[PDB]
């Protein structure tokens, strides 16, 4: 039954997703992401190309942080533009592991 | 404190239930002409100033309690009365704390 | 055990430095600072300005108030009656 | 400033104007 | 390797967490809190041995003895009012410390954490010991009624207050043991401090982004060497500023008096550093409530890991709880301030708000907010 | 629960950073407390040692301290022979024993005035409105003789005869001996018995800002010398891709 | 001498002048109703306060 409410979320989101300036570092949702043992998996399974942008993105973003200098307004991150290219990757891993969690009860 | 026939009697009228705590002078001294007490104020125990108050007893200025001649509890925020130490009169000149 | 030659792998980047004593280490930091302090500090004194403003009313009001309903003698109740 | 830095400590053990006050007064 | 000092000498090779080490490069100014940290533990030390090359552990004497170290003893004084205002600066540095890691999840490092909060709380028996060393009406009171805190145990606490003492009061007996345990913990938590270190050069350390710097990693001789120095120069700057113009400024207590134990400052209370703490055991009526209360406040610290409820280890993206962080900090103002305040109503009825508002920012607001943006994320 | 009324930040020649103590100041106060204090009131940590402090010569302390110890001397201390001549002998006890003190003054305890500037709360001001500051009773008070009434003291009553009036003693120079003129020079003299380190601290206050502010700066431009290459520094990514 | 002088002319300030009404009136109030608890020290203690503010400063020219 969402249609005003669930497409006014958007809204708050569009809001929240430029409110934290991760936005601005040139950084993506997923590199922002806690490193933990599931996170870690995923980010080993992914392909040279999603992979080594993670790796200038993060580069990139440590500069601007290291120099507190923010990204140009024209080369900013869109959140139109969600590449939730570890979300794939990262659900399995858990996936697995819960699985095997299970199994493991008796 | 050595109290007097003016003072006994003072303390000795005072209707209990009036008291925040329900102390009987009789049921906190030995010997009436004398009452003895631990100078540590209940609340958060910073020595008191016998003479001063509202109810002719110990003030202590700390915060605001006032303690009557037998040194009961009539003005907080103090909990409680005056701890009475342990004492029994030995020799009729004697007395002794402990 | 090593820790700058087993940290992560990084294909494709290229980095370029340059000497200290070819560059000046203090660039244009009046006309920098400015702008970049003004940048950076107007988007944190919403986040974190509020909450000692805040402090400061209730420090403010709680000290009024001390001193007047002590000082305020007759504050409770009055003199006259 | 490392300088006065030690040597107030080292004089710190020197001779205490307490002891030193009777010192030579006789 | 051959004539490579460094590993040469084992030893020398352990020094080369120092020089060599991966150190991130972003790296907002707050992390040289941890280098004046052990500053901080150093000077104290020269200063202590110093001061404790003069000073006696007495009734009689202690008040003179300190006395004596400011007057006829040469550069006595400053060594002195160096080693008070120090303890300031040390819990200043302490608390960014701790803000930090509240901050930007540094405390994900579990073990490091634990052994900061042992670090912490080491400190702070440490300063409640050495500042009844002087022996001065505000020292003798504030351990009294502290310690006799602690008889709030039910079946032990009483007979537990007397131990500690060494008698029924705090004579002489209590003053020497303060002396000897004052000047063994220090040394005591400089091997905590060491191991503490050691726990974290497992992992090195967090960013503002919060992510992984392993991609961009930086000499920490060339760079954060510079760094310290320069921290140093500026945490001195401000223990001199204090000790040199304004010496008793940040030492609330002027009790310079020698302690009569019938006689009272109606208003008794810890230093700046214990106030809050303070504060938040007043607002609790009954006394052992108080006591488990006040070390909640301060215990609470080892919770926040399991309280951890955001995707994203730093706080520096996430807005929401940035607005809860600043305030709890704001509430520990608060707090520090009831802390000097007469135990009357408007501060009471302040206070206890505060008390609470300090729990919920920590047991109930933050973890909330956390799961929110996390939602709001998507994530 | 009574409203304390709190000490002016009073104009002090030393209320500045830089400013110090104004020894003539330091004299003539001692002698009020002399002539003025040392009747009930103690100052144990002070030695005869005014010399460089106070001005007063070695000589001239030396007699001074001389005759204190003649009339007073240690025969007051326990040196049952003891005349005139020595140094290190600490000011004269007014009384035995304390519990004697509180006896020649009915109940009170003359405060040792040692650190009095630096134990009470609020400093010289204090300590000067405190002397100067003497008025009459409100209307609808009462009095005990012992208690007058002080308009700066916690409970509001205080037991304190004429602390100081005009004329009671006289200084050498000349120096015009008000109620307050005495007060100002008579604190002053307590500031430095409380913080004998109050010029020497003061000075070296000045030589730690000036040297700070060569060390700042240098430092810091060494901290940009090193971090300029990575601060400086510009980046590529050309993957095959 | 210096003191006695300086003293009056700070009460002889507009501010002076005007919180001096809350001292007369608490000196009459409380003489003529004498059994009265109202302590006339309270009101002089607002009097006295800026008084001495401006003593102060003035007063220290003057002396040596
Ligand atoms: C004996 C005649 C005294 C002389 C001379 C001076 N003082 Fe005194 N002073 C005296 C007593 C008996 C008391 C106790 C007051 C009480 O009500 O308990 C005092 C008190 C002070 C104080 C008050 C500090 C306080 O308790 O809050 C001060 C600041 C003080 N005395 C200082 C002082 C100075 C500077 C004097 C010479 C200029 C001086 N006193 C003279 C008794 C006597
Ligand atoms: C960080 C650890 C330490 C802290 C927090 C600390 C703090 C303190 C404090 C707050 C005081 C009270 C001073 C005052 O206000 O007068 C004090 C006094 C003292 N401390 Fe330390 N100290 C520490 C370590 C040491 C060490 C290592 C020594 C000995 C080697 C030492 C020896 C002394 C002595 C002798 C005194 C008494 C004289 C005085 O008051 O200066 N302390 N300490
Ligand atoms: C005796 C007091 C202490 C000393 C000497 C000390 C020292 C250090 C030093 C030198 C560092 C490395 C640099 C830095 O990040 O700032 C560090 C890091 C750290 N300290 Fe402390 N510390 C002390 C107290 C504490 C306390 C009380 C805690 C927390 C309860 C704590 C938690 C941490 C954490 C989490 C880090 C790692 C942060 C990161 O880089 O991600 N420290 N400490
Ligand atoms: S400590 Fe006595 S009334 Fe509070």
């Amino acid at each position: 039954a969402v249609s005003a409410s669930s497409r006014w979320l958007e809204g708050i989101r569009k809001w929240y997703y430029n409110a934290a300036g991760f936005n601005k570092l040139g950084l993506m949702r997923d590199d922002t992401i806690h490193e933990n043992d599931d996170v870690k998996e995923a980010i080993r399974r992914l392909p040279e190309n999603l992979y080594d942008d993670r790796v200038f993105r993060i580069k990139r973003a440590l500069d601007l942080s290291m120099r507190q200098q923010i990204l140009p307004k024209e080369q900013w991150t869109k959140y139109e533009e969600d590449k939730s290219y570890l979300e794939p990757y990262l659900k399995e891993v858990i996936r697995e592991r819960k699985e095997r969690e299970e199994w493991a009860k008796k | 404190r050595h109290r007097t026939k003016k003072e006994i009697d003072q303390e000795a009228a005072v209707e209990v239930s009036q008291l925040r705590d329900p102390q009987h002078d009789l049921e906190r001294v030995k010997k009436p002409e004398w009452v003895i007490l631990i100078g540590v104020c209940t609340h958060l125990g910073c020595v008191p100033i016998a003479n001063a108050g509202d109810f002719g007893g110990y003030y202590c200025p700390c915060h605001g309690s006032h303690y009557d001649a037998s040194g009961r509890i009539r003005k907080g925020p103090a909990p409680l009365n005056l701890e009475v130490p342990s004492y029994e009169f030995t020799s009729d000149d004697m007395v002794i704390v402990g | 055990g090593r820790q700058f030659g087993h940290l992560t792998r990084v294909r494709h980047v290229i980095t370029y430095s340059l000497s200290p004593f070819e560059q000046r280490a203090f660039p244009h930091y009046f006309s920098k600072g400015i702008p970049n302090v003004l940048r950076r500090t107007r988007a944190c004194i919403l986040r974190v300005a509020p909450p000692f403003v805040a402090f400061y009313l209730v420090y403010t009001w709680g000290t009024q108030e001390f001193e007047k309903s002590k000082r305020k003698n007759p504050a409770a109740y009055e003199n006259d009656r | 400033a490392a300088k006065n830095v030690v040597s107030q400590f080292v004089s710190s053990m020197s001779a205490s104007a307490d002891v030193l006050a009777m010192s030579k007064i006789e | 390797m051959t004539n490579i000092r460094k590993s040469h000498p084992l030893m020398k090779i352990v020094n080369n967490a120092f020089i060599d080490l991966p150190a991130p490069s972003n790296i907002s100014s707050w992390w040289n809190f941890g280098s004046l940290l052990g500053i901080c533990l150093i000077l104290q030390i020269l200063t202590g041995l110093f001061l404790a090359m003069h000073y006696t552990s007495d009734t009689t004497t202690a008040f003179s003895s300190v006395t004596h170290i400011c007057r006829d003893v040469n550069y006595g004084w400053i060594i002195r009012y160096m080693h008070a205002n120090g303890a300031s600066m040390f819990f200043i540095c302490l608390y960014m410390h701790v803000g930090r890691g509240l901050y930007y999840g540094s405390y994900t490092f579990l073990e490091t954490w634990n052994i900061g909060v042992i670090l912490l709380l080491t400190v702070m028996a440490t300063a409640f010991m050495g500042y009844v060393l002087p022996w001065g009406q505000m020292s003798f009171w504030g351990a009294t009624v502290i310690t006799n805190l602690l008889s709030a145990i039910p079946y032990i606490g009483t007979n537990l207050v007397e131990w500690i003492w060494g008698g029924f009061s705090v004579d002489k007996a209590t003053l020497t043991r303060f002396f000897a345990f004052h000047f063994i913990l220090p040394f005591i938590i400089m091997a905590i401090a060491m191991v503490h270190l050691l726990f974290l050069h497992e992992t090195g350390s967090n960013n503002p982004t919060g992510i992984s710097s392993d991609v961009d990693k930086i000499p920490f001789h060339p760079y954060y060497t510079i760094k310290d120095i320069l921290g140093a120069l500026l945490l001195i700057l401000a223990l001199m500023l204090l000790v040199l113009f304004a010496p008793d400024l940040l030492g609330d207590p002027d009790n310079y008096t020698p302690a009569n134990p019938l006689n009272t400052p109606p208003h008794i209370k810890p230093e700046w550093y214990f106030l809050f703490a303070y504060a938040i055991l007043r607002s609790i009526p009954n006394k052992l409530g108080g006591v488990l209360a006040l070390a909640f406040s301060i215990l609470i610290l080892a919770l926040i890991p399991l309280l951890h409820t955001s995707k994203q280890r730093s706080m520096m993206f996430r807005p929401l709880s940035q607005c809860l962080f600043w305030a709890l900090v704001a509430d520990l103002l608060t707090l520090t301030w009831i802390g000097g305040q007469p135990v009357e109503h408007p501060y009471i009825t302040i206070g206890q708000l505060a008390s609470v508002l300090y729990f919920l920012l920590i047991l109930v607001l933050m973890p909330t907010a956390g799961t929110i943006e996390n939602k709001l994320l998507k994530w | 629960s009574d409203l304390e009324l709190h000490p002016p930040s009073y104009p002090w020649s030393h209320r500045g950073l830089l400013s110090s103590l104004d020894h003539t100041s330091i004299r003539r106060g001692f002698q009020v407390y002399k002539q003025v204090c040392s009747s009930c009131h103690s100052m144990d940590y002070v030695a005869y040692r005014h010399l460089v402090g106070v001005c007063y010569t070695e000589d001239e302390a030396k007699a001074l301290a001389e005759e204190v110890e003649v009339q007073d001397g240690p025969n007051e201390d326990g040196e049952m022979f003891m005349r005139p001549g020595k140094l290190s002998d600490y000011f004269p006890k007014p009384y035995p024993n304390p519990e004697a003190a509180r006896a020649a003054n009915n109940g009170a305890l003359p405060p040792d005035l040692s650190y009095i500037v630096r134990a009470r709360h609020g400093g010289e001001d204090y300590v000067f409105s405190l002397l100067t500051g003497y008025c009459e009773p409100p209307t609808g008070v009462s009095l005990r003789e012992g208690l007058y009434f002080n308009p700066y003291f916690p409970g509001q009553a205080i037991g304190m005869a004429p602390p100081i009036y005009n004329e009671v003693l006289e200084f050498d120079d000349g120096t015009p001996a008000t109620m307050s003129q005495v007060a100002k020079d008579v604190c002053t003299f307590l500031r430095w018995a409380a913080e004998p380190e109050h010029d020497h601290r003061k000075r070296m206050g000045l030589k730690m800002l000036l040297m700070m502010g060569l060390l700042l700066p240098l430092v810091y431009a060494m901290k940009r010398h090193k971090w300029s290459v990575l601060k400086s520094r510009k980046l590529a990514y050309r993957p095959p891709k | 001498d210096p003191l006695t002088t300086v003293r009056e002319q700070c009460e002889q300030l507009e501010k002076c002048v005007k919180a001096r009404e809350r001292l007369e009136l608490c000196d009459e109030r409380v003489s003529s109703r004498s059994q009265t608890e109202e302590d006339c020290t309270e009101e002089l203690l607002d009097f006295l306060h800026a008084r001495d503010h401006c003593v102060a400063h003035k007063l220290f020219n003057s002396l040596k």
